[PDB]
């Protein structure tokens, strides 16, 4: 639904870099370089935000 | 003055219409086979040891 806070194997906390993140691919940057650009250097904290999908904003279209 | 059986026909003539057969090219697909997975190039490692 919406970003993790932290990392589930690691605590790292990637609740941060999710709006970064999305500004570096608007960049145009690859999904392996953006997440070098971040700081996720074990890839348990690169899955997290590689495979995130968020569905809060599909959530966030029906009426109030 | 009536209608007489006559003589029995000598053969019969069956007619149908149709088309023929071009060559034999057998294109079997736009993009062909089954296209493997492969190797992004350089890719470089994205991972390195703490010290
Ligand atoms: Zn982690």
């Amino acid at each position: 639904m919406i970003i993790p806070v932290r990392c589930f194997t690691c605590g790292k906390i990637v609740g941060n870099k999710w709006e970064a993140y999305l500004g570096l691919l608007q960049a145009e940057y690859t999904e392996g370089d953006a997440l070098d650009a971040l700081g996720l250097k074990r890839y348990c904290c690169r899955r997290m935000l590689l495979a995130h999908v968020d569905l809060i904003e599909k959530l966030l279209n029906y009426a109030p | 003055g009536g209608l007489t059986c006559a003589s029995a026909p000598q053969g019969t003539l069956r007619i149908l219409e149709g088309p023929q057969q071009s060559l034999s090219g057998s294109p079997l697909q736009p993009i062909p086979a089954s296209p493997p997975p492969q190797i992004p190039p350089g890719l470089r490692p994205r991972f390195c040891a703490f010290g």
